């Protein structure tokens, strides 16, 4: 109600005084106001959800002012609220304040402070911008808004280099996506005129009587726009190293925030994806083949930050899928348990990492039960939920929605990669408590009790469960595609995913309780190292990423040295003065050869007049 | 009536300082000050008293002002001053620029001054005499009479006559690439107004009469080619442009202000008012190879600037990347494409001025000019690392600044007109971020510890801070709101390009 741009406003106006405030403020001032913004966002955004209840589930839209205007060329301010876009506000104004309201505690004992409550603020102002915007530019403001801000927090220590260079390569690789996202925004504006969303969906088909060769470019481009930003096979790069910055920003960068765009962007234009269908079902296509990359991946490395990495890449090609699937609001339901479970389950794991105390290990730690079981409850509540365990978890009931709803599209393979990623999630599920908090403690732990952190992590831990489940998303005021329903092998599907998690998590039970000796084996077998090697390249697509066009273009920059038209353009001067320097070497100074000039002119002026 | 009062501040303003160098030492800085400010009043004045939102199709010849004056009667050479919208916008900008070059000036006292600063108001009021300009050869003295006084300020004050590398190559280069063609120009100007005395049969050198001139196929080609070299030397187009990041490494950052910020507008400037209308089916027939430059000087650009190690060369090189958008622009067929083109230049002198204030600015902290020998200054500047990550920020196309209206606004209009060359054209984006990245993790992302003069460091003072924080709000500001400036270049833009299509 006239409050959307306080979503935006509040918090972007606290970046600028902590922008400005570059560590001059004291520890409690700066932590209040930067916690305060995201905290008055949340609110205004409660009191705009509680009166769309209170709308009727009737969308409202608000211009603040147009942004150019050519007389062909009309784009403006236009924010649209209606359930699908309430739905991706309320995760990122609840999660943003869950993750930030912890970094009020995490970041304080260290330097850099103020800078990264300022530039936190700009992330979620940038994400708040891309699912409230009405046209495809404002949101173009999005995609790459919140793209300079990842730079700004992967890179967020900037004294080592190892965070301070990995931080290039996403800035890079989405933006290539974001040249992929405006390539049909281009073709968008040739074809249909207007990039309003509403406008745009029954202008379509009254555009469209004649050709249609064309929009499948604007499509396909358009999708891959929203793979990029997100994760996907073509451009699969930089979420491991996304790891290297601090715990708070893997958290807002892989759990809702930022890898939450390419959702938005698909869903959004869902009925445009609907106007070609087999562009449509492309996207599960490139789906069901990033679900056999993502998993084990996980299994591999030791590091904690890429297992969790690795199961978000999963996590979000497995909505792909959904959204391929013609299951929309189930997708979306899928976010709104998704956000929850992978927040804490990041969160929890740098409470521990703060405990280790520079161990960063998965083999050399065990027995962490006695430590503090805090941090145990963290990371169960959160395996059961990915695993698809029907015990009182949040998630099974979108997994087993989508997989009804897969099976009512009737593709078996999709069937089959629905099974495998349920069977894959279940073996990274248990397999790292298992290897890490079982065991020996030669390294003592040392567990961190306070107030501070452990309030939100009652929150997140009373919202991560299933009573954050019955919390239905507003999906009817969008109006969409509707998601159909199966029933009679409702139940069939439900105990068949119960059983391929339960044999999952026997299984990774099984390799602890076993002597670890065959996975030792397994781990030292030869053709095990060159498929943990073939997976460390992952399919070869870091290997061809940076081989295909890297060398060439540092060899070209070798080669741009020193600048090759500057100097080929200089050699009117090296002609010229090489000419005039043998001009003077012609003079002689010898009064014979002058006369001899003088006759010699008369014999060519002779000769040159007897010609004409 | 107010044009060539506006034309004349500048001269008259250096007079002025070079008399009072007797009276006084401290007076030419603030004499300065003033007379840049009388310069962006009547500027103002013209933007806020003109209609500047005026009749879209009201023909070729439309202007809010127009003065005439009889200089030489035998070839009807004429001081034929007319202002239009978008020369307006040229105006203003060059006097905002030329307060900041005399702000930087400040506090900058030598064995003279006097000299350096009517030299200063005499350059930049050659500029404000081509932006103002009909007659063709009073184009042509203000376009070589700008072009003589740089050499000056790179020779003089380039370094004071310690070093030969101030003058033997980069004030040489300076100045012989620009006036080689400058001569090219003026004959092709001669070659025109001879086709057109064998026409009619009156000797005029007028804009208006010359525009529609009757000339065979095959002729005006030429001609066309003759413009354009002189049009391709002062922007930096692909095969002549060696001597822009030599003249801009080399002067004091003021007078590269100068060099970068408003000599590389009026090139395009002339694209747009003199080359395109003149002649129609030439231009028309050199648009792709106008495009295939284009899109190699934004991709060769920014492989240069990635491979520099040093800073005023590594901005003087994202300058040639950035004019390939423009370039393009200008030789397509869409009244979108050129206001595209007009935001992007106005934006273009706004990005470039404040990294060269702050580079000039860090140099005289630290007295260290390469980039990879520093690094990690960040802890102990307060406010110069901050401004210039959002100045480098500014560099590529990222929204709430102007440049990325300005050059996306061109590659609507360039898909709405060609594909191909377009799509190759985008992606000059992505490079330029990676040398944008390039400068801002090389200088002050890192440790302090690369260098050993990064351990003892100055403070920053209030008005080199106020005239950084003044562009940088001014930038915003066009990013978020470009309608009122697009308004008001509608009308000149739109007869162009309808000229340029009905010609055809």
């Amino acid at each position: 109600m006239n409050m959307l741009a306080l979503t935006i406003i509040l918090p972007l106006i606290g970046f600028v005084l902590l922008a400005f405030s570059r560590g001059r403020w004291s520890e409690n001032v700066s932590a209040i106001v930067g916690v305060g913004s995201v905290g008055l966002a949340a609110l205004v955004t409660a009191f705009i959800g509680v009166d769309f209840f209170a709308n009727g589930e009737q969308t409202y839209s608000q211009p603040l002012w147009t942004w150019m205007s050519v007389g062909d060329f009309n784009i403006g301010f236009n924010l649209v609220l209606d359930g699908l876009s309430l739905t991706m506000l309320s995760v990122v104004t609840g999660v943003g304040f869950l993750i930030h309201m912890y970094a009020s505690w995490y970041m304080r004992g260290e330097e850099g402070y103020s800078r990264f409550f300022a530039y936190t603020n700009l992330f979620i102002a940038s994400m708040v911008v891309l699912v409230l915007a009405d046209n495809l530019l404002l949101m173009y403001l999005g995609w790459e808004g919140v793209g300079l801000c990842s730079y700004l927090l992967i890179g967020f220590y900037y004294t080592d280099p190892k965070n301070g260079a990995a931080a290039m390569k996403a800035f890079v690789v989405t933006r290539v996506g974001d040249v992929f996202l405006a390539f049909a925004l281009f073709i968008l504006y040739n074809e249909l005129g207007t990039l309003n969303f509403r406008e745009m969906v029954e202008l379509a088909p009254a555009h469209f009587a004649d050709g249609n060769n064309m929009l499948m470019w604007a499509t396909l481009m358009l999708l891959g726009g929203a793979v990029g930003k997100s994760a996907q096979l073509p451009l699969q790069t930089w979420l491991a190293d996304a790891m290297a910055g601090p715990t708070p920003v893997s958290a807002l960068i892989h759990a809702a925030t930022m890898v939450t765009a390419g959702v938005y962007l698909i869903a959004r234009t869902h009925g445009l994806f609907l106007m070609t269908p087999e562009v449509l079902h492309l996207v599960g296509i490139v789906g069901a083949v990033t679900l056999l990359l993502a998993g084990f991946a996980a299994l591999v490395q030791t590091d904690i930050k890429r297992v969790l990495a690795y199961s978000t890449m999963s996590q979000i090609g497995y909505m792909f899928l959904a959204l391929g699937v013609q299951a929309w609001d189930a997708a979306i339901f899928h976010l709104m348990t998704h956000a929850f479970f992978k927040a804490l389950l990041f969160l929890a794991s740098g409470s521990v990492i703060l405990a280790c105390h520079h161990e960063q290990n998965i083999f050399k730690m065990g027995g962490l039960r006695k430590s503090i079981p805090l941090v145990y409850l963290c990371f169960l509540v959160g395996g059961a939920a990915l695993s698809a365990l029907p015990l009182v978890t949040a998630g099974f009931f979108s997994k087993d929605e989508i997989l009804a709803g897969a099976m009512a599209n009737g593709h078996i393979n999709l069937m089959v990669a629905g099974l495998v990623g349920a069977f894959m999630t279940s073996l990274y599920t248990f397999r790292m408590i298992f290897i890490v908090f079982h065991g020996k403690e030669q390294i003592h732990a040392h567990a961190v009790k306070g107030v501070t952190h452990s309030l939100p992590l009652i929150v997140l831990l009373i919202l991560s469960t299933f009573v954050g489940a019955l919390i239905v998303p507003p999906l009817q005021g969008v109006l969409p595609q509707t998601t159909e329903l199966a029933h009679g092998s409702m139940l069939t599907l439900e105990i068949t995913s119960g059983v391929v998690a339960v044999v999952g998590i026997l299984l990774a039970a099984w390799l602890w309780l076993g002597k670890r000796t065959l996975v030792t084996s397994i781990a030292n077998s030869a053709p095990g190292r060159l498929l943990s090697t073939w997976w460390y390249n992952a399919w070869g697509f870091d290997w061809l990423y940076d081989k295909v066009f890297v060398k060439p273009f540092l060899g070209i920059a070798w080669l741009l040295k020193r600048d090759p038209l500057n100097s080929m353009m200089n050699i009117p001067a090296v002609l010229s003065r090489f000419a005039g320097k043998g001009l003077l070497l012609s003079e002689n100074g010898y009064l014979r050869w002058y006369v001899a000039s003088m006759s010699i002119g008369a014999v060519v002026v002779l000769a040159l007049l007897m010609v004409l | 009536m107010l044009l060539p009062w506006l034309i004349l501040i500048p001269f008259i303003g250096g007079f002025l300082c070079w008399q009072t160098e007797r009276f006084g030492v401290k007076v030419p800085r603030w004499i300065a000050l003033i007379t840049m400010g009388l310069t962006l009043a009547l500027s103002l004045q013209l933007w806020l008293q003109g209609g500047y939102s005026l009749t879209q199709s009201a023909g070729i010849p439309q202007w809010q002002s127009e003065f005439d004056m009889p200089w030489i009667p035998r070839f009807g050479i004429s001081i034929h001053l007319a202002i239009d919208g978008l020369s307006l916008l040229m105006v203003v900008l060059t006097g905002l620029l030329g307060v900041l070059a005399v702000l930087c000036s400040w506090k900058e006292i030598e064995k003279y001054q006097g000299f350096f600063h009517l030299n200063l108001m005499w350059i930049l009021g050659g500029v404000i005499g081509v932006f103002l300009a009909i007659d063709m050869f009073l184009f042509f003295f203000f376009w070589e009479m700008m072009l003589v006084p740089m050499y000056f300020l790179i020779a003089l004050w380039g370094h004071k006559a310690s070093d030969g590398k101030t003058r033997i190559t980069a004030a040489t280069k300076f100045f012989i690439y620009t006036q080689a063609s400058g001569l090219v120009m003026l004959i092709a100007i001669l070659a025109l107004v001879f086709v057109h005395y064998n026409a009619t049969g009156v000797w005029t050198f007028n804009y208006e009469e010359l525009l529609n001139t009757p000339m065979s196929s095959g002729v005006e080609y030429l001609l066309m080619l003759g413009f354009f070299i002189a049009f391709a030397v002062k922007m930096p187009v692909v095969p002549l442009h060696g001597w822009l990041p030599d003249a801009h490494s080399q002067a004091p950052t003021a007078g590269s202000v100068d060099l970068a910020g408003i000599l590389l507008k009026t090139a395009a400037y002339g694209l747009l008012r003199f080359s395109l209308p003149l002649f129609p089916n030439a231009s028309a027939e050199f648009a792709p190879i106008a495009m295939w430059l284009g899109v190699i000087g934004i991709f060769y650009g920014a492989w240069m600037a990635f491979a520099q190690t040093d800073i005023k060369r590594l901005i003087a090189y994202t300058s040639v990347s950035h004019m390939g958008f423009v370039l393009i622009a200008i030789y397509t067929g869409s009244q979108l494409a050129y206001q595209g083109a007009v935001i992007q230049m106005i934006a273009h002198g706004l990005s470039a001025a404040g990294l060269f204030i702050l580079c000039g600015q860090l140099y005289e902290r630290i007295h260290t000019r390469d980039m990879r020998m520093m690094g990690g200054l960040w802890s102990k500047m307060k406010w110069l690392p901050a401004l210039s990550l959002f100045f480098a920020v500014a560099t590529l196309g990222m929204p709430g600044t102007g440049n990325f209206v300005g050059e996306f606004m061109i590659l609507f209009g360039s898909f709405q007109v060609v594909p191909v060359i377009t799509v190759i054209s985008t992606f000059g984006l992505v490079f330029a971020s990676v040398y944008s990245l390039a400068m801002l993790h090389r200088a002050y992302f890192g440790k302090a510890k690369s260098q050993i003069a990064s351990q003892e460091l100055p403070g920053m003072s209030l008005r080199e801070l106020f005239m950084i924080l003044l562009l940088v709000v001014l930038l915003v500001l066009l990013g978020f709101y470009p309608q009122p400036i697009l308004d008001t270049s509608h009308s000149a833009i739109g007869n162009i390009q309808q000229w340029f299509v009905n010609s055809v």
